[PDB]
């Protein structure tokens, strides 16, 4: 099915953003 | 089963319970960020 | 009669913890 | 070995004839199966009354005899006793009664049969099937 | 200086040998209650119909058990959980046959320990210590409570209680395996780790602090009196035990403070046994251990069999057989 | 009770307890002589137990003994259906048909012998003089019910030896196995007395009331003892249909 | 704000107590929780209505919150049918979009807005130490929750009304036009003994005592927050209890073990609050229905019920309750309380009537019986259901069973944390919660017990 | 067993009400350390 | 010594359906039996001889050429009341 592919993405989505937040924050020198 | 304006976006609704958890796994995160400080 | 035997050992098990209880070496401070 | 077409043959009618279930058919019955008869019918039992199993034995010895794929579409449209007396559409789940067996008021003419087959090719595959309760 | 004050004064004394305080004042009573009624009862209490079915279990000494028999029995099946005290039954000896001494030694048990965590906590409290020494000990409190109280709760019935003795232990582990699957519940397995691993922990430091003592004796004397009870320096060189231990597995897998390891040796043990407590808590609720019955299939969809079917088979075994009488319908429920 | 709910009654030991005629009266139920009266609920209330002493002497009277029910407000047989069929003698017999009618009870006896039995009713078939004309204080139902076995057929000792299922032999000691009497199980089919002594009649709702005494044998464990001789008296309510 | 070790004393492990005294952030933390919790119903109710099957029955589906949506009656009709999915589908979104709010809010004032909120306002400023305001803030809340239990009564009486599975004419929503009042009722049930056969406040079993009870708290809870805005701590209670914030938190603890424990017994044992059709049969009820659908069974193929003694020579259909109540036979007598809505109208006033049971069984009861039977809260934690010696072709595990098991667990825990934060409170407060002073070490000057 | 009941409350009722007398008599400020409060 | 229901099953009860002790599911294997006509031969029971398992009131046309199209499955032992008492014949705790 592409739901498997679908429910993989926003997953993958949702996983990566949290990280990506405390990285940019990190990178950029934030109130970390 | 969802209405069916709303099937689309079905296999979002399917992950969406679990971000709580990632919240939790995020706190971990961050202090890692910070070195554990 | 076995029961006397069982009865005889518990009591010497509880009366050996009431000695060592009220009975024990004082900790002291050397 | 793999779940040959000899496994997936048979009997349609008493008077002889054999159908062959797909593999997808086999897969569709088996499903309907977990999904509706499981909760009585775990195993080829029937824990609600045990006297009346899912077994090739009993479902050989009912009237008209249910060992074939046809008696048995026919026994979930109208149910009855094991001697063909008594009505149980009121009491055993049938599409027949949508009313008060909602959840079977999905299931189509090929669900059914499909239903009824692997139902029958169940006892083929497990010694176990329709034993006793606890077995 | 008023008489209550004075009462107050001695409750939470420091002085007493064996220390009262509030918790106290309810613990002693319950504790000994429950101690005189569970000897007397384990002694010669008359046959119990614990399975409701006027089937009565001989659980006594006087009644033909020996030590590791007897028992004292949970009450019937037909009182469920029903409150049975002295003053419900018609006589003392319809109290003994349903079991009424299962009850009130349970009861005053269970209000016992749990004054004896708080007795614990109010010590700690006037000793100027640190408070949580009762927070380990709540790992025994809540298996305890587990099998005395949770499991008939969530069962319907004080009949499904622990035993209070050897053989009815077993009784109860084997049926609860029958009817759970313990085994193959994670929670078991966490409190398992929890008992190994606490073993494990304990020989370990025992050993690495036996193996580190600094020299204070001769080789005639017990090294045991290399210590003085109250002395300000330390009796074995814990930097010596790290050395030995960090070349035993690797440098980073060997504590070097005392402080965490002394943390992590309470910790591990009393978290294994909240999981277990839990475990079989849970399990009052009928939320099993894993099934993996007829997991594995052929193709043709020939069920393979697994160690977890042979271990199914032996639960069938012992479901079979258990309350062989008690039984009138095809499914146990409860 | 005419009037109390079940969650009036619950957990008060009152849905053991016989119904009793309130109106105080000493009424008749006219009887024709050659027909059949239905008992729609028949109560019986035990209220005393005696259970006779086999004393170790064989010429000794054996005298009969209080006992103590071990067993809580579980002994009261109700909810039976009857007939009341008069001869044309003027016999009434009374024929319980079913209903609640047995109940286990366990008594302990002075010396600690705990003594159960099948308190029953089971097939009663009781008669009173020829000659009655109505249902009064005078009538008397006297005769046998049948006491089947305490424990069934499908029963398992200890040591899992029952009668239909269970093993034959003593397992846990195989070169011994066949050496115990207690290996047959049997469940043979005692008989009781039964008197009904009427004393309370409600002509105008067709009740009868009384107390009975009853004779029966006590539990013989599959036939592992001798049974004792058990007796039984308390009181008993009736509704006859007219 | 320290938010390292070395300024706060505090690891990173232990790195929210860093919050204790920073009022702003703390306020922060509590309202992106708040929108966790809130996120949560909505995400979980959305995936329980993406997943769910409207005609099969709710306790098969692993339902746990359409559950407590149709019981304030929401979305189904009579037997709890489902008349229309929307009204579960508005509560998630509803929940899901204010959790962004709560989100922000948090983020912001844990982040952004002041560490410290005393500076700033006097009303929102608290000190864990100032009683009076403190009060005020649990004046405040106790309003709030006595307007959320007259929320419930307004569900009940005015808009809509609550299932009721004892409505006549079968299981249905109803709405509650008499609730009780009557305070020996409804105060009686708190001074029930926690036992079989009266279960405290677990054996409320009307929607009127339910709905009578929820007036009751409103009224007592919103007087309470009045009383505790207009006063201040008494002599007594200033003197008995710890004043400091992990000492709040340690009594809020002890307070959710508590209701933990009271939830998992309440979805355990009663079945008005949580209805079997929407929660599945209680363990009570699927023995019973065993029992009973046994009874049906024999007595159509002929036997006597009332006169076949078992094997052990009790009834084996039926028998009496150690009080004398005619129950159903078997290991099921220890279940002989349970009160369901399809078992009541074959008791009689001495019980279980013969009458009944030989002449107006009815299919639905029968079908009943054997529904709740087969679906008794009996299941493995892989969900396989039924007994645990049962083969895997079957997957149910009851609600009842995962909220019962979900609230012992969390009750439990919250009892260790109540412990915890209650010995640290009362040690800190005191002075010798990091350790004992060498000095003066009480020990050292208190003479030997021998 | 109404006797023996009485007796029972009595005594029971007596240790819970000394158990919370006493928890209420100042408890905090019954410790080595600090007992202003 | 063999106990009664052993006993029993050394008689011809042990080689065909027994219209006096064999209970409710043993009369599964008559088709059409199970379960009106093997309730009504037992509620009817006691029978003196096979052949009046005919003679029960109230039976019709189809329950009659049944029971003559079977009379050889069936055999009359004397009733033991080790299989009758408690209604055994209906439910002997076998599921
Ligand atoms: C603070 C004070 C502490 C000490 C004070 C006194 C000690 C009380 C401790 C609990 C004792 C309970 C023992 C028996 C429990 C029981 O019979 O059953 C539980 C009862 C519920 O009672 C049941 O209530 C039911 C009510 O349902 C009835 O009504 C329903 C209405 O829908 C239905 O119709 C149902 O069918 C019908 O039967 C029935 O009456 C049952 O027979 C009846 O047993 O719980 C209740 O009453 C109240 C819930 C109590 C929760 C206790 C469980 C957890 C305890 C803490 C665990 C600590 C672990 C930590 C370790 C460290
Ligand atoms: C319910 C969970 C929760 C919440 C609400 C908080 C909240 C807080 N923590 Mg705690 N914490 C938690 C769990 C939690 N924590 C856990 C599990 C741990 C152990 C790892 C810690 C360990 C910890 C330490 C060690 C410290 C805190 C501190 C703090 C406070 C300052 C935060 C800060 O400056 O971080 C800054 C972090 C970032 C800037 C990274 C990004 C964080 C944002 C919020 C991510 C949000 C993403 C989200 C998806 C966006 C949605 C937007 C929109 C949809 C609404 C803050 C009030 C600090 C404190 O006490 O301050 C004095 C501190 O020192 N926490
Ligand atoms: C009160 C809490 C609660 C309860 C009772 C349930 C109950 C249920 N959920 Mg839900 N769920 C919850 C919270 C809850 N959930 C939360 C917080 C989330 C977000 C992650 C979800 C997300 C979720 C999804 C996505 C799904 C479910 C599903 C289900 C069903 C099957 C559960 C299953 O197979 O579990 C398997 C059991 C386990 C994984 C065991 C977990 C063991 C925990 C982690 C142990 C922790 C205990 C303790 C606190 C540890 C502390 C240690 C320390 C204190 C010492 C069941 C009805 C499923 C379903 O049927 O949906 C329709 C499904 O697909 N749930
Ligand atoms: C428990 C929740 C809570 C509490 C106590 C506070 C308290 C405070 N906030 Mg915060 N805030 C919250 C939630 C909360 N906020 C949320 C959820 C958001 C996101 C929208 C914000 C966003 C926010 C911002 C952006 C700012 C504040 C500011 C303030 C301060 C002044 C508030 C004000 O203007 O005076 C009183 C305000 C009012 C009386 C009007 C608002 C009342 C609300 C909006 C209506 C009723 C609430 C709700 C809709 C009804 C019930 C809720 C429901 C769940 C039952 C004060 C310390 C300000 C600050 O830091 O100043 C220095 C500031 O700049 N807050
Ligand atoms: C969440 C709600 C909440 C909270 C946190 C508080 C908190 C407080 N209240 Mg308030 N109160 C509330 C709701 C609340 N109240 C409501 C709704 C009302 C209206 C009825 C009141 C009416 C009220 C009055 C009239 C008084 C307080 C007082 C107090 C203070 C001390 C009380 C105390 O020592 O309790 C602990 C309780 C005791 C010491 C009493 C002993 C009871 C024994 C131990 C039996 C306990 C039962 C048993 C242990 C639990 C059984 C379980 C089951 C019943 C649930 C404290 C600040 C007092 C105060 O100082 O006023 C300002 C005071 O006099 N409250
Ligand atoms: C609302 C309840 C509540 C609140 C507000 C607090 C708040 C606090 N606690 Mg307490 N605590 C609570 C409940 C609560 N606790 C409970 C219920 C327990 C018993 C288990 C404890 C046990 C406890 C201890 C033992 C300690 C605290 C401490 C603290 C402080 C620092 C906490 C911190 O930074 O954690 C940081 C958060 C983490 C490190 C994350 C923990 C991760 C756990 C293991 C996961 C739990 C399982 C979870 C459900 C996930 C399962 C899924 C899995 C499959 C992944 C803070 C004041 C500390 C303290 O005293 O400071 C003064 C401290 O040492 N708490
Ligand atoms: C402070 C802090 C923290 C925390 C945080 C938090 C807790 C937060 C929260 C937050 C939140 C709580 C969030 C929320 C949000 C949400 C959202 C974002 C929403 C959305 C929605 C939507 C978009 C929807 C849609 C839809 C619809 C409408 C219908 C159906 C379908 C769908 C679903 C599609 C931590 C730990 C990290 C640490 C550091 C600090
Ligand atoms: C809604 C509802 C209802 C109602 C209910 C009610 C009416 C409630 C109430 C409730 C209440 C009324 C509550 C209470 C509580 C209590 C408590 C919880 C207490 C506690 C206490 C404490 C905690 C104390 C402490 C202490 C002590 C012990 C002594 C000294 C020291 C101190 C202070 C520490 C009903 C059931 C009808 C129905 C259903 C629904
Ligand atoms: C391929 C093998 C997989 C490797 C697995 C990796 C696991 C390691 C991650 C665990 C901790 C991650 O977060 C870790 O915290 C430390 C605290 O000492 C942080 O802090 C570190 O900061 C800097 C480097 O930026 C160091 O000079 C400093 O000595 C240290 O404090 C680091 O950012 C990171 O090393
Ligand atoms: C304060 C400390 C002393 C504790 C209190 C003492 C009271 C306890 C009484 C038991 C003392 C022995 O007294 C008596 O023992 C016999 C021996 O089994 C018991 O006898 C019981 O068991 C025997 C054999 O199992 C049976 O034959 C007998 O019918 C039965 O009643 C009596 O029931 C008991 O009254
Ligand atoms: C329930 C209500 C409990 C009221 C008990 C205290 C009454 C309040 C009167 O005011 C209080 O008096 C007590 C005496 O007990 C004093 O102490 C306090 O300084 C004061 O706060
Ligand atoms: C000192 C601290 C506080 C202590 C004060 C407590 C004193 C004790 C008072 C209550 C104890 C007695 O309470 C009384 O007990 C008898 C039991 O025989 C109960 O009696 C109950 O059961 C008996 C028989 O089992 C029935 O005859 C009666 O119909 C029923 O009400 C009463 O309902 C109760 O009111
Ligand atoms: O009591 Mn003791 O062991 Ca609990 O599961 Mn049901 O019940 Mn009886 O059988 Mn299995
Ligand atoms: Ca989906
Ligand atoms: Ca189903
Ligand atoms: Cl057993
Ligand atoms: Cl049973």
């Amino acid at each position: 099915n592409l739901e498997p592919i679908f429910q993989l993405t926003f997953l993958g989505l949702i996983v990566l953003a949290g990280p990506a937040v405390v990285f940019v924050l990190a990178f950029r020198g934030g109130d970390l | 089963k969802l209405p069916e304006a709303y099937q689309i976006f079905d296999p979002l609704v399917d992950v969406l319970p679990v971000i709580p958890l990632f919240f939790l796994a995020l706190a971990f995160v961050w202090q890692a960020a910070v070195g554990f400080k | 009669m076995e029961s006397v035997a069982y009865i005889l050992v518990l009591t010497m098990a509880l009366a050996v913890l009431f000695f060592a209880i009220a009975f024990r070496e004082p900790p002291r401070i050397e | 070995v793999e779940l040959t077409e000899s496994t997936r043959t048979i009997p349609l009618d008493e008077a002889g004839g054999t159908t062959t279930l797909t593999a997808r058919q086999f897969t569709n019955g088996q499903k309907i199966f977990v999904d509706t008869c499981t909760q009585c019918h775990l195993q080829g039992k029937t824990k609600t009354n045990n006297n009346v199993s899912l077994g090739l034995a009993d479902l050989a010895g009912a009237e008209p005899r249910r060992d074939n794929v046809l008696a048995l579409v026919e026994f979930l449209k109208n149910p009855k006793s094991y001697d063909g007396e008594d009505d149980y559409s009121e009491l055993h789940p049938n599409i027949s009664r949508p009313d008060i067996y909602p959840e079977m008021r999905n299931y189509t003419e090929d669900d059914i049969f499909d239903v009824a087959g692997y139902t029958l090719i169940a006892p083929k595959l497990d010694e176990r099937w329709g034993g006793t309760i606890y077995f | 200086a008023s008489l209550w004050e004075q009462f107050c004064q001695w409750v939470t004394s420091t002085n007493n040998r064996i220390y009262v305080g509030w918790f106290g004042t309810l613990m002693i009573p319950t504790l000994l209650t429950a101690t005189t009624c569970f000897i007397i009862a384990f002694i010669a209490a008359p046959p119990v119909d614990i399975d409701g079915i006027r089937e009565p279990v001989a659980g006594s000494l006087l009644y033909g058990n020996n030590i590791i028999s007897g028992a004292v029995v949970p009450s019937s099946n037909a009182i469920g959980l029903h409150f049975y005290p002295i003053w419900e039954a018609a006589s003392l000896d319809e109290w003994l046959y349903n079991g009424g001494p299962y009850q009130l030694v349970v009861f005053h048990f269970l209000i016992g320990i749990f004054c004896y965590m708080g007795r614990q906590w109010e010590l700690s409290y006037r000793l100027g210590m640190r408070p949580w020494i009762c927070v380990a000990y709540s790992a025994p409190v809540s298996a305890a409570t587990a099998v005395f109280l949770i499991y008939p709760i969530g069962q319907g019935s004080f009949s499904d209680g622990m035993p209070l003795g050897i053989s009815g232990t077993f009784n109860f582990m084997i049926n609860f395996q029958a009817e759970h699957n313990i085994l193959m519940h994670p929670f078991h397995m966490l409190g398992v780790a929890g008992v190994f691993g606490g073993s494990l922990f304990s020989a370990m430091h025992g050993s690495l602090v036996t193996s580190s003592l600094v020299r204070e004796t001769t080789e005639v004397e017990s090294q045991n009196y290399g210590y003085k009870f109250g002395q300000e320096e330390e009796t074995y060189n814990i930097v010596a035990a790290h050395g030995y231990f960090g070349r035993l597995i690797f440098q980073y897998a060997s504590f070097n403070n005392s402080r965490s390891l002394h943390f992590f040796l309470g910790a591990w043990p009393v978290i294994g046994i909240w999981f277990t407590a839990m475990g079989v808590s849970t399990m009052a609720f009928n939320l099993n251990g894993f099934n993996f019955n007829q997991s594995i299939l052929d193709s043709q969809g020939r069920v393979i069999g697994t160690w977890a079917d042979v271990l199914n088979r032996a639960n069938i075994g012992f479901e079979v057989m258990h309350e062989r009488n008690a039984h009138n319908f095809p499914l146990d429920l409860a | 009770k005419s009037q109390l709910t079940y969650d009036d009654i619950v957990n008060t030991g009152l849905a053991n307890v016989c119904p009793e005629i309130s109106s105080f009266t000493r009424g008749t139920i006219e009887v024709e002589p050659n027909t059949k009266y239905f008992v729609s609920d028949f109560c019986m209330e035990p209220q005393e137990y005696f259970v006779k002493e086999e004393p170790v002497n064989k010429r000794q009277k054996a005298e009969y003994v209080k006992g103590k029910v071990l067993t809580r407000q579980t002994t009261s047989l109700e909810q039976i259906r009857g007939s009341i069929a008069v001869g044309a003698d003027g016999t009434l017999t009374f024929k319980e048909k079913d209903g609640i009618d047995f109940q286990p009870i366990t008594v302990l006896l002075p010396g600690g012998e705990e003594v159960p039995f099948f308190f029953t009713v089971k097939n009663f078939t009781g008669t009173t003089e020829p000659g009655f004309t109505s249902i009064n204080s005078s009538t008397d139902f006297v005769g046998d019910f049948n006491v089947p076995s305490y424990r069934g057929a499908g029963f398992l000792d200890p040591k899992a030896r029952g009668l239909y299922t269970g093993y034959d032999n003593a397992v846990a000691l195989p070169s011994a196995a066949d050496k115990f009497r207690t290996n047959k199980k049997e469940t043979p089919l005692g008989k009781g007395t039964l008197s009904l002594q009427v004393t309370q009649v409600d002509g105008s709702t067709g009740e009868i009331a009384g107390i009975f005494e009853s004779e029966q044998p006590s539990d013989t464990d599959l036939g592992a003892k001798e049974p004792l001789d058990v007796k039984v008296r308390g009181i008993f309510y009736g509704r006859v249909d007219t | 704000g320290g938010r390292d070790l070395p300024s706060t004393g505090f690891a990173w492990w232990s790195g929210n107590a860093r919050l204790i005294n920073l009022s702003g952030k703390l306020l922060g933390a509590h309202v992106a929780h708040a929108g966790l919790i809130v996120f949560w119903a909505g995400a979980m109710t959305l995936f329980e209505v993406a997943h769910f099957i409207p005609e099969k029955p709710m306790y098969e589906q692993g339902l746990i919150l359409l559950p407590h949506i149709a019981t304030l009656g929401w979305g189904v009709g009579p037997a709890g049918e489902v008349t229309d999915i929307f009204p579960f589908f508005v509560v998630g979104v509803l929940h899901l979009i204010s959790s962004a709010v709560l989100g922000l809010g948090g983020i912001y004032h844990a982040l952004r807005g002041p560490e410290v909120l005393e500076e700033y306002s006097s009303f929102f400023g608290y000190d864990w130490k100032d009683k009076n305001q403190m009060t005020n803030i649990i004046g405040y809340h106790l309003i709030l929750l006595g307007c959320g239990a007259l929320l419930l009564v307004f569900k009940a009486m005015f808009f809509g009304g609550v299932y009721d599975t004892w409505a006549p004419g079968g299981g249905d929503v109803r709405v509650i036009t008499n609730p009780t009042l009557n305070p020996a009722i409804i105060f009686g049930y708190l001074l029930k003994a926690p036992f079989g056969g009266e279960g405290w406040i677990i054996s409320v079993n009307n929607m009127e005592d339910i709905i009578g009870g929820h007036i009751w708290i409103g009224l007592i809870c919103i007087s309470g927050g009045i009383w505790h805005i207009l006063t201040k701590p008494f002599g007594w209670a200033r003197r008995a209890l710890i004043w400091s914030g992990e000492a709040y938190l340690s009594y809020s603890l002890g307070a959710l073990s508590l209701m933990g424990f009271i939830a998992s017994v309440f979805v355990w044992f009663n079945n008005t609050a949580y209805p079997s059709e929407f929660y599945g049969p209680t363990g009570m009820e699927a023995s019973q229905s065993q029992a009973f659908t046994f009874l049906v069974r024999d007595q159509r193929l002929g036997a006597n019920i009332a006169s076949a003694q078992g094997p052990t020579g009790l009834g084996k259909y039926l028998m009496r309750s150690p009080s004398g109540e005619i129950i159903f036979g078997g290991e099921t007598m220890r279940f002989w309380d349970f009160r369901g809505p399809w078992l009541e109208p074959l008791r009689g006033p001495n019980g279980l009537d013969l009458d009944k049971l030989r002449n107006d069984i009815q299919p639905w009861q029968v079908r009943r019986a054997a529904e709740y039977m087969t679906h008794a809260p009996l299941g493995s934690l892989n969900s396989v259901g039924g007994v645990i010696t049962d083969v895997n072709s079957f997957n149910y595990v009851s609600p009842r069973a995962w909220l019962a098991t979900s609230h012992f667990v969390l009750g439990f825990f919250f009892l260790v944390g109540h412990l915890w934060h209650a010995g640290r409170a009362r040690a800190a407060a005191a002075g010798f919660e990091k350790g004992i002073d060498r000095e003066t070490e009480p020990t050292l000057f208190m003479p030997d017990l021998d | 067993m109404l006797t023996l009941k009485i007796a029972v409350y009595i005594v029971v009722g007596l240790f819970i009400s000394l158990f919370i007398f006493g928890f209420l008599s100042s408890d905090p400020t019954r410790n080595p350390g600090r007992k202003d409060f | 010594e063999l106990n009664a229901v052993d006993a029993k099953l050394t008689t011809d009860f042990g080689q065909k359906i027994d219209l006096n002790n064999s209970d409710i599911r043993d009369f599964r294997g008559l088709r059409g039996f199970y379960p009106n006509l093997a309730s009504e031969i037992i509620k009817n029971a006691p029978y003196d001889t096979v052949e009046e398992v005919l003679d029960i009131p109230g039976l019709s046309e189809t329950q009659k050429s049944r029971l003559e199209a079977n009379l050889g499955s069936f055999t009359v032992t004397e009733p033991s009341i080790e299989l009758t008492s408690g209604d055994d014949r209906i439910n002997p705790g076998v599921y």
